[PDB]
């Protein structure tokens, strides 16, 4: 079984900063391609960004500088840095591990920003 | 390959297979290793 | 039908193709084409599907 | 693709003549798209295992 521990969300004022994070525990393999998915309220889900095992990054949005991904190879976890928040990014985040055989999903974190 | 009592023993590509032959004694050569990236990222 | 000028005309908010891949359009020869042009607000763009 | 071969690499694809450069947007969509499976749809569009 695979468990994706997500943390770091909540209520933050506009222009604030925070640290989303998830740890992948259980039966993972070797390619281990990971990333994030955003779900707006009552809307479709889109891919935020993606990080592979070779430190290659692929952002699926014009969000460079805003979002930055850090890797923990020793424990193999993914951190995402929220800075300079705007209300347009108020959506729930689930990180995604497509991996090699069976892809998995997180349970959810509420990130909210309003003024 | 000589060991005397830097990195000078690079790995060799597998290509489509390997033929190996040796006239040395049994205790000298004691196995082989195969992989893709030779690290955690591959079995 | 040269879709190259269509692609390079201007940046497009939406280029969504249903039933046919955009790449194969050059190598796919059709019988008839229909070009329906109109102007709508941005919020109603997604309604055209 | 070859028979019994899987493609796993999630490289961002350039859906036209506008290069992604790591930026998904106009004429730059991922090769992977999500199915819109809803129970209201009839046969031919319902999810199948």
């Amino acid at each position: 079984q695979v468990q994706l521990q997500e943390s770091g969300g909540g209520l933050v004022q506009a222009g604030g900063s925070l640290r989303l994070s998830c740890a992948a525990s259980g039966s993972i393999f070797s390619p281990n391609t990971m990333g994030w998915f955003r779900q707006a309220l009552g809307k479709q889900r889109e891919g935020v960004a993606f990080i592979s095992s070779i430190a290659s990054t692929s952002y699926w949005l014009p969000v460079k500088g805003r979002f930055t991904i850090t890797r923990d190879n020793t424990k193999n976890t993914v951190h995402l840095q929220m800075n300079s928040l705007i209300p347009e990014d108020t959506a729930v985040y689930y990180c995604y591990a497509v991996d090699k055989s069976q892809d998995y999903w997180g349970q959810g974190t509420q990130v909210t920003v309003s003024s | 390959a000589i060991h005397v009592s830097r990195f000078d023993n690079p790995a060799l590509p597998f290509n489509d297979g390997v033929y190996f032959a040796s006239t040395e004694k049994s205790n000298i050569i004691r196995g082989w290793i195969f992989g893709t990236t030779l690290d955690s990222k591959t079995q | 039908a040269d879709y190259s000028v269509i692609y390079n005309f201007a940046p497009f908010f939406a280029f969504k193709c249903y039933g046919v891949s955009p790449t194969k359009l050059n190598d796919l020869c059709f019988t008839n084409v229909y070009a329906d042009s109109f102007v709508i607000r941005g919020n109603e763009v997604s309604q055209i599907a | 693709l070859k028979p019994f071969e899987r493609d796993i690499s999630t490289e961002i694809y350039q859906a036209g003549n506008k290069p992604c450069n790591g930026v998904a947007g106009p004429n730059c969509y991922s090769p992977l798209q999500s199915y819109g499976f809803r129970p209201t749809y009839g046969v031919g569009h319902q999810p199948y295992r």
